[PDB]
């Protein structure tokens, strides 16, 4: 099981871009320089890979996606793996997909919360996953 | 030019044949003495039409016992029924496969042949036959297993669609229920080129939460399924902006062999009441279609994967709207398709809207939807039925009853082996595979 | 269409058939004298399930009355509503059994026994295609106990296929009506198990409690008793001579209530039942009737059914009714009485619905309960049977007419078998 | 285009409902069988559209008592309203916090939910809601905690604004006000994007002096609370010179995020005999909204701090004028501003004039002025329910029905402590800065 | 929905409940036979509360009659007010209880309790959402009494969410009409204190004081008395039956009334109350109510409220008033009042208002007040308890019924705990 939470109003608990920015390229050692490139949903497979061991199977999801059905399949794993922790945050997929910097940062801030919510300690290589 | 006939067993069978034949007088402006006072000949489908303007339906009612025919024959439709068609029996099965199946359904099988045959040679490009039975009498599952078996050895094949009433989990009218309808599946299994399941239950939930009628009876059902057929044939029966025929139904909803059992819904089912008040977009009705309340059976999807779905629409639709809909119905979080079917959506087009019946429940909408969906969660129903057999088959109850009546133990038990294989087939199909 | 031969034995059986054919020309609308008064072509749709039509527009009911003393004949012939039964079915004789089964099955019985199967074999072949029969008797007279079992065997025997029902009166547990009962009972219901397909068990001490108790009558005749058999037998029959939105007939609920051959002993019940001040101030819906059935006092058995299992539960319900109010109510009574049904017959209740109330009743139904409670009665006939027949008390007189000890050793045999069977039924898991 | 529906929990919400939707068909030309007989489609916001000229609105009325439900049903308003948004409990929670939060709460959460998502999925640019409930009644306080949660959990980030009715301090009506009260705001805290106060005495205090009406009711009270919501809706649903959006609301008047509890107040509020002998001149009603006696809580400004003023005027207004008004305002002697807000004036202006209901207690007037501001003289008011909370919890008075009804102790501490933190929040917040 | 069942037990119980009904049957425009000649449609839309709606259009109370002397039932069968009740409600039995408990609670009452309960568990399974029960009965009698307790312990027992309420005459300080009747309040405060949301004590004194002064009746008949408990539960009722302003229901009354689960013992009141010829003298207008109840000589129970402190009040509402008026009323005599009010309660004013007057009047309201005055009745029953439980007088008739001293004993120290109770609560600071 996996604990939830929300996002409505907080101080000093808000990141910035480039925070939050450099805190996804160093927990899955990557070179992301737009945050709505996060719109790939690759990035966030393997962060729920990483926050519960299985819990997915990253042979389905595209990390060379370029397209929008590819986005959007990527979205119906992410949505799979959601479903199957229990975690019940209905996520916006359509407003996602156009890439667009609001939705983005929303749902990536959100997903900060959640993910210092249920993460433990546990360390790995996020390359061996990738491939 | 374009015929497909129905054959009707079983009580339920009759009554569904009622109120179908009802909605399909209604719809080409038929009176019930047979006479004419979006459209092609579009009543040439289910009507044929003699010699001066009078038509009568290519439809068999078959049932043994005379008590629902003789309601039929002296009833409002009197005239327009041929009296042949109107076939009755002497002793209903009571609700014993056997019975219906061995000993009393072979005593009229060849006259019912016969009739049929009668009604296929006269036709000139017959597509299939639309059956409706129910699995809990003996009359409808035994008949309609012999009947389909005498119908594939003779026609090759055609399209043979059945509309059955399946076991309702909890709401059972008899107490043998399983024993039919385990016999009847595994006995046309083999012949049922798309069988279509609909459940009791599920349409009670739907006329009290949406009908707003407290208390429903078998009209109200009937007049649903009534629809639901009427919007199957509405491609075949009227212009479109995309046809569909019902080889194509039989192609988009069965990916394997033996796993050919969708689900129906029907949509919007609001009272005139409150048929104001909401303009029933085409987003509106998918979202009410999708959503697990509006199912007519006892299953809820969420919990399985959807193999192939096949949405009908017919009235003033307009498609870039369709398209949009059907988008955001594949972005959501409760519909998650089965790995090897990336493109699980058929549409369907008519112009033609719905036909209200005088009298009715429904209200008089612009835009109507049929969903027709191929998923994986219905094999959790037969698992119940399983254990029930089961359980009625630890202590041999009522097994002498099919004993003494031309049925071999064996097969009882072959049934059971062939349903779990069913299961299993469910089951290996719901897993993804590597790679 | 399907056609059924109505047969009555004994003082008993006689009465409830004199008063159940009153109840059924009532509700198909037929004078005394035969002649057709309704107003509904459905009361004639059927009518040829009960009645034969002679010339001149009149219907005759297809029933034999069997008895071996005149004063029941006599009584039936005199009275109105008696000119409708055909003459040479009045089949009597002179002396009666004197409360004696082994004179009613061999030796008074086999006098008449010929004529009553030519009458049997005529109706029979006047009739399109036979359904089957019913038999209404009681268990404790020698008369009706012996000779309706002596014509169910030979009946059974001309007709193998055909399904035969018995309304059998069992003795009350507390009072006996006569003093050689047990005997009577114990070789009736042997034979009643070797050829019967389902019976209905009937208590006069539950009858009279129904009656004082609900109905609120202080001074119940015997008339009443029999009002309320014959509308149970109605209610049963009313599923085949009318339209429905879910038919059944005798052939659904034999097979629906009957999972072992040899357990086929029911217990009837009917409702509503009210007062005759108490009528107007209660709302006749299906939750009420339910709610009125599944409890001790509305059972026409002496036995509590709370001491055993439900196997089965038929229902037939007449009125227009909502069928889903009929299926909620059948499931809601169903699961918050989990303890009392048997667990490895999931779903087991049958629902009958027809169309036509039973006259000034907008709505009614009726019940047949297969529960294995009725074991109870069984071993107190048992019991008592032991107790007479260890100290050979009356013995000598199914003695004197041929009858053996061995024949009576064999159907306490039997029926010890029988309470055995429903045992372990009730024990399974 | 422009979205923004309404959520009325509470008997109190409903009739403010009432009122506010009485006001809101009045202001678009609305007949109450929601046919049409300055102005952009201005009523799109409040009011959705069906295929012919019906509108229905775009709100959910739900309570767990069926009385006033069914006022409304059988009311003047009947056709108007969605039968679905009139949604119905069986037993009320009965002023217990426990029972509409965790016991009865539950039982209906899901539909009122569904009934909300199936509203917004057909909307466009859905703004946010407006929450109208009281903290006194069980139902009001706990079911409104529990759908902001489930709001806030299932949407991200819509303005979600409190028009709550707070408790009286010495005119109560119920004995466990300040449980519900502090449970509710301990709950709501994390939801509520910004809050408006409103007291009972003070608009009692304001109908006796100015409408002089001796003896008011309730419908009045509502007549004033739809006036303030429809001018706050106004810019949205009208043309105006300066618009604002609803956004701006929650960022102009909430400098941090736990002090979001701004106050109201309207002007000006006078009667048609007294309609005349005097202009009504922006200065003067915006004197008659700084004046600590028209405000709508039983709290004195003047012992506090203002740290921020939304002012809105709707009308014939001239901003050369506002200008004026604003600065000689920000001049007089009982309005100083805290240390860390120089500037702590916001301004809205909309063309459209305020509607005069037929019927009422107000008259017709030209221009009209809603202030809404967030000051420090309001934390007073907490203090005072923290003093009555510890005394009826010296004795562990009424703590049973909340025991029994799954509540936990802890949670009356935890929310006692969260109330003192806000205190001393309000306490640091109202002193001033070094150098 | 929200469906109440009231049982009345004892013969007041039975006289007031009969009032009751009278009063609720002119509330809803009712005839004695039962049909509806009312004129507004807010008379019908509320009905199921206390009526279930019969076949043809009529209606009948949910109420249960409960005796063991047929002369209180017959005296209701044959007045006026008699043919709407259901004759099987009419549960009574043969030789009365002779003013003994442990024949009420023990013997007696054993051999009617079942039949009770079937009844209360038909009515429960045919309402829609029950509400809560309420039972009108007597502590001096021992058929009230004992049967109360007895049927308040199974129903709770049966039921345990549900609220109940019991309206029970208390024995006047001044004058006993009994003899034993120390023992049988003391066994039902017990039970009522251990099974009870809440209670509420009426008093023949305080009656009889207010009718020979506030009404200026010199000839007060018992049907007067029973008439104002019967307006004063209706004016109680009526937040639930009727929209209003600010509604509430007897849940809202028992939450807001109750801080400790033991303490719920209340005293009713009724305003206005006005001679025949003093009626147009004076305007009524809700200060005049409200200066009306806050007194002594308005209070239908035996003990002068200053002598005590008001914990909680409750006040309820019924005609079009402003509720400005009313919130200013309830504050003025809060304020000026603060020494007979709790000060760790603050705000102790429970207000509820309705939008239907009470037949005639113009507007009129209803008070219920929970203060700790009362403990001084129980002290002078614990205090005649003992002087009749240290000499054993009359001990064996309970004793020859086989309950113990033992329940004496511990009855004894639960309602001494209960007065040191209310006592700390009123030394609470
Ligand atoms: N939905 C729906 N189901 C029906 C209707 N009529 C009958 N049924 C179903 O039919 C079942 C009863 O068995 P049937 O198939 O009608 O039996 P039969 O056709 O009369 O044949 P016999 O069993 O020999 O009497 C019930 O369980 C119902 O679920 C109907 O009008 N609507
Ligand atoms: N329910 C009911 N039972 C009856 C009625 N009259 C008699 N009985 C039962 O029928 C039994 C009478 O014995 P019968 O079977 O008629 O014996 P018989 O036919 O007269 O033959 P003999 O005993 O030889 O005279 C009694 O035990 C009664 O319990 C009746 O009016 N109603
Ligand atoms: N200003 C104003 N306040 C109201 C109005 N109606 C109710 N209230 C407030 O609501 C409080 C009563 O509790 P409610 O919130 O209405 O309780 P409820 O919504 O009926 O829910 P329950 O407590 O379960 O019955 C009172 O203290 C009033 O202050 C109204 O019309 N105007
Ligand atoms: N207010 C009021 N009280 C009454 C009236 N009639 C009787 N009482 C009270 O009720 C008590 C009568 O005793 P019950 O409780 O009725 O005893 P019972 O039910 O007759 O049972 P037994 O004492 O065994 O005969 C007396 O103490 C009276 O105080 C009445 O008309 N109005
Ligand atoms: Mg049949
Ligand atoms: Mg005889
Ligand atoms: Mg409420
Ligand atoms: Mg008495």
């Amino acid at each position: 099981m996996a604990v939830n939470v929300y996002s409505t109003s907080v101080t000093s608990e808000n990141l910035s871009r480039h925070d939050m920015l450099a805190w996804v390229n160093d927990s899955l050692h990557l070179n992301y320089t737009k945050i709505e490139q996060l719109c790939s949903g690759a990035a966030y497979c393997q962060f729920m890979d990483m926050l519960f061991p299985g819990c997915v199977h990253l042979r389905k999801v595209k990390f060379q996606a370029k397209l929008e059905h590819e986005y959007i399949h990527n979205f119906k794993v992410l949505q799979a793996a959601f479903k199957k922790m229990g975690v019940d945050k209905i996520i916006p997929v359509e407003k996602l997909v156009k890439g667009k910097f609001q939705d983005n940062f929303e749902f990536i801030q959100w997903f900060k919360k959640f993910f210092d919510a249920n993460y433990d300690g546990k360390d790995y290589n996020p390359l061996l996953a990738r491939q | 030019m374009r015929e497909c006939i129905s054959i009707h067993v079983g009580q339920a069978g009759v009554q569904i044949g009622n109120a179908c034949w009802e909605l399909y007088c209604l719809e080409h402006g038929i009176q019930p003495d047979g006479q004419m006072p979006h459209h092609h000949d579009s009543f040439n489908t289910f009507f044929s039409e003699t010699g001066a303007g009078k038509h009568v339906p290519r439809a068999v009612f078959v049932d043994l016992e005379p008590t629902v025919i003789d309601e039929v024959r002296t009833g409002t439709y009197r005239q327009l029924f041929h009296p042949e068609q109107l076939i009755t029996g002497k002793e209903d099965a009571a609700n014993n496969y056997a019975r219906g199946h061995y000993t009393i359904g072979k005593e009229i099988i060849d006259l019912v042949l016969d009739r049929i045959r009668k009604l296929a040679d006269q036709c000139t490009g017959l597509q299939g036959f639309l059956v409706f039975h129910s699995f809990g009498g003996g009359t409808g599952s035994g008949f309609t297993s012999l009947l389909m078996e005498r119908l594939s050895v003779d026609y090759g094949k055609k399209s043979k669609l059945e509309f059955s009433i399946y076991p309702a989990p909890q709401v059972s009218t008899a107490v043998v229920e399983p024993y039919n309808s385990i016999l009847t599946t595994h006995t046309t299994l083999e012949h049922s080129d798309c069988a279509f399941m609909v459940d009791n239950e599920a349409i009670y939930d739907i006329c009290r939460r949406n009908l707003d009628i407290e208390r429903p009876t078998y009209t109200n059902l009937n007049r649903l399924i009534s629809q639901i057929v009427s919007s199957i044939t509405a491609s075949l029966r009227f212009d479109g902006a995309l046809n569909v025929d019902l080889t194509a139904f039989q192609t988009n909803l069965v990916p394997y062999p033996r796993i050919h059992f969708p689900l129906a819904t029907y949509a919007p089912v609001i009272s005139a009441e409150k048929a104001y008040h909401e303009q029933l977009s085409v987003a509106e009705i998918t979202n009410a279609c999708f959503e697990p309340a509006n199912q007519m059976v006892k299953c809820d999807p969420r919990h399985g994967k959807y193999m192939a779905c096949c949405l009908l629409y017919r009235g003033d639709v307009v498609p870039k709207d369709v398209n949009a809909a059907i988008a955001t119905i594949k972005t959501k979080r409760s519909i998650q398709f089965v790995d090897w079917c990336p493109t699980g959506f058929k549409v369907g087009i008519n112009y033609q809207p719905p036909t209200v019946v005088p009298g009715g429940d429904l209200a008089k909408v612009q835009r109507a939807v049929c969903m027709l969906s191929n998923t994986t969660a219905i094999a959790e129903a037969w698992a119940r039925l399983d254990h029930k057999f089961d359980l009625m088959y630890a202590k041999r109850a009522f097994v002498h009853w099919y004993v003494g009546e031309g049925m071999e133990e064996g097969e009882f038990s072959e049934a059971r082996e062939d349903m779990a294989a069913l299961e299993k087939d469910y089951e290996e199909v719901g897993v993804d595979s590597v790679e | 269409m399907r056609e059924i031969v109505h047969i009555q034995a004994g003082q008993c059986g006689n009465q409830i058939g004199a008063k159940f054919w009153e109840v059924i020309s009532d509700e198909h609308g037929i004078d005394p004298s035969g002649n057709y008064v309704g107003d509904s072509d459905l009361q004639l749709e059927r009518i040829s399930v009960y009645y034969n039509e002679a010339s001149s527009h009149k219907y005759v009911p297809r029933a034999i009355l069997v008895d071996l003393e005149p004063g029941t004949m006599d009584s039936v012939r005199s009275g109105a509503f008696g000119h409708l039964f055909r003459p040479d079915n009045f089949i009597f004789g002179q002396s009666g059994a004197g409360n004696n089964w082994a004179k009613g099955h061999y030796t008074e019985g086999a006098e008449l026994v010929d004529s009553v199967l030519d009458v049997v074999r005529k109706e029979c072949e006047n009739c399109d295609c036979l359904q089957g029969f019913q038999l209404t008797h009681s268990l404790g007279g020698g008369t009706g106990s012996g000779m309706g079992t002596l014509l169910i065997s030979k009946v059974r025997e001309e007709y193998p296929d055909r399904i035969m029902n018995t309304f059998s009166v069992v003795p009350s547990p507390k009072v006996s009506d006569t003093v050689v009962e047990p005997y009577n009972a114990t070789l009736s219901i042997h034979q009643l198990v070797e050829n019967t397909d389902e019976t209905y068990c009937i208590d006069n001490e539950a009858l009279y409690d129904i009656c004082f108790r609900t109905l609120k009558l202080a001074t119940p005749t015997y008339g009443d008793l029999n009002h309320l058999v014959s509308a149970t037998m109605s209610g049963v029959t009313t599923s085949l001579r009318f339209p429905g939105q879910l038919n059944a007939d005798l052939r659904k609920l034999a097979v629906n209530m009957v999972p072992f051959p040899r357990l086929h002993f029911f217990m009837p019940g009917f409702a509503p039942l009210t007062a005759r001040g108490s009528q107007q101030y209660r709302a006749l819906t299906v939750p009420e009737l339910t709610q009125q059935m599944f409890d001790a006092k509305n059972m026409m058995a002496a036995c509590d059914p709370r001491h055993g299992r439900y196997l089965t539960v038929a229902t037939v319900f007449r009125g227009r009714m909502s069928m889903k109010e009929v299926d909620e109510q059948m499931l809601a009574i169903q699961s918050k009485n989990s303890s009392y049904f048997v667990e490895w017959i999931p779903n087991n209740v049958k629902v009958a619905v027809c169309d036509i109330p039973p006259r000034g009743l907008k709505m009614s139904s009726t019940f047949i309960g297969n529960s294995t409670a009725i074991q109870e009665l069984f071993k107190r006939i048992s019991e008592q049977f032991t107790a007479m027949f260890r100290r050979k008390a009356f013995l000598h007189w199914y003695t004197g007419e041929g009858m053996d000890e061995m024949e009576f050793t064999e159907a306490e045999s039997n029926m010890n078998d029988l309470v055995s069977e429903y045992q372990q039924y009730q024990d399974a898991t």
